[PDB]
């Protein structure tokens, strides 16, 4: 299995540096280019740099709009690949994606980027780390039965991203989370998750949240009320 | 300067019918020492990493349905998708790799299906939230269809229009519905001056707004 994951991300100020890594494993790396492309949020997916594989001796290429700014580089005794950011502004916020890039001398050689990251989080801003307070969405009202929604409201924090599960994850079908709003230097997100009637209150439903510029992780159950 | 643009920027179809998108490059990406298109598509579905379906312009990367078909060469390409499926929702991006490597600003794809109308829930504010003087009153508008809907909130019968956030998922993968969530946020003084609180849900599916209420004395 091609495993590639990116860390680093986070929340720095405008004109400051940031170092993003990506640990791969699950393939002979030095036979891999290697390329970082990042997508501002809602916008198109931009291709930032290269390095190349041991046969072409580890070479750099790099786009214009981020040249002399930041410098790609690998570790091939660990099999790490590493973006170094400087001078960053606000259009350099973005989720940053390593994806393994070509192996020209292969005999199966294809060009393309073949396998992807999950991604780490940028955001470039001078606005404060602020974690989130999470609050329980019980009903206060329903009729004589069936489903229930319930939910997690993630109020009040600063940069993105949060993650919710519900039970660890166990609950994933009728889950809604919906997209982070800003509104005054803060986002604001809600999560919904249905289940039948029948299985709550009786059985236990609990929103997990973590945001990780705070290190926060809160459990949050729904009690009646 | 390689240019890469793609056509249409957005565009909906029924789950069954067959997609067509395109995209130009400003110079050919035909190499003619290799005699390959160096263009390939990527599916980005909604919340996931991008996704290799297509490369050389024509060859599918193994494990992608094969109602995915990538034709074209020189500087005009397309990605056709027959009989498509409702998670074909996503953004396509194709991307040039003849001279380092850019991408076109995608294509949304989006999944047209019978109309629906909105479950919504309203949730008055937590007790731990009153406790440090603050009062945010959630309405949840679950799969819905089409994704135009409007949400009037209502304290005491009259409208309240500040202190409202508003927001929409991506179309779901499995039933092609829109959901959304409005918040309404307030002072948890404010909140005790009032009893009725009423999110008002406006949708082409009924000619009546969809009401939710509670009362803050009860
Ligand atoms: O820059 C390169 O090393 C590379 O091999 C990358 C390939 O994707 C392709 O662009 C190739 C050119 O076709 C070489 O002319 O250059
Ligand atoms: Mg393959
Ligand atoms: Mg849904
Ligand atoms: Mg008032
Ligand atoms: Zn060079």
């Amino acid at each position: 299995e091609v495993k590639l994951v990116e860390s680093g991300g986070g929340l720095v100020q405008s004109g400051g540096s940031l170092r993003l890594s990506c640990a791969t494993s699950g393939f002979t790396f030095t036979d891999y280019y290697m390329s970082w492309v990042r997508q501002p949020p809602g916008k198109a997916l931009e291709w930032l740099a290269f390095i190349r594989n041991k046969a072409k001796g580890y070479t750099t290429e790099y786009s214009s709009s981020v040249k002399g700014r930041f410098t790609i580089s690998r570790d091939n005794s660990q099999s790490f690949l590493y973006l170094q950011m400087n001078t960053l502004r606000a259009e350099d916020s973005a989720t940053y994606y390593c994806a393994r890039d070509i192996n020209p001398g292969s005999d199966g050689y294809y060009d393309a980027l073949d396998y992807w990251g999950q991604g780490t989080s940028v955001t470039v801003s001078r606005a404060k780390t602020t974690p989130p307070s999470v609050y329980p969405l019980a009903p206060g009202s329903a009729a004589q039965n069936s489903m229930v929604t319930l939910g997690c409201l993630v109020k009040g924090y600063f940069p993105e991203p949060v993650t919710v599960t519900w039970n660890s994850g166990s609950l994933s079908s009728g889950v809604h989370t919906f997209p982070a709003v800003l509104q005054s230097d803060l986002y604001t997100l809600s999560s919904s998750v249905t289940v039948p009637s029948s299985t709550w209150p009786s059985e236990t439903v609990t929103c997990n949240v973590a945001h990780p510029a705070s290190s926060t992780k809160v459990d949050k159950k729904i009690v009646p009320r | 300067d390689i240019v890469m643009t793609q056509s249409p920027s957005s565009l909906a179809v029924s789950a069954g019918e067959k997609v067509t998108m395109s995209c130009k490059s400003s110079q050919s990406l035909l190499n003619s020492r290799t005699r390959k298109n160096y263009l390939a598509w990527y599916q980005q579905k909604p919340g996931q990493s991008p996704k290799l379906l297509i490369y050389w312009a024509s060859t599918r990367e193994s494990g992608v349905p094969d109602r995915f078909t990538g034709s074209g060469s020189g500087t005009d390409f397309t990605l056709t998708i027959s009989s498509v499926q409702a998670e074909d929702l996503a953004v396509y991006y194709c991307k040039q790799s003849y001279n380092l490597r850019t991408f076109g600003g995608g294509t949304k794809l989006e999944l047209k299906r019978a109309d629906a109308a909105p479950t919504v829930s309203i949730f008055p504010p937590s007790s731990e939230q009153l406790t440090s003087g603050g009062a945010s009153v959630v309405c949840f508008l679950n799969n819905f269809y089409p994704k135009s809907i409007a949400v009037k909130w209502k304290i005491d019968g009259s409208e309240r229009q500040n202190g409202v956030l508003n927001s929409w998922t991506d179309q779901d993968k499995k039933d092609s519905t829109y959901s959304m969530s409005s918040t309404l946020t307030l002072t948890k003084d404010e909140y005790e001056r009032h009893n009725s609180y009423t999110c008002e849900a406006t949708h082409k599916t009924s000619t009546s707004p969809i009401v939710k209420s509670f009362n803050r004395n009860e």
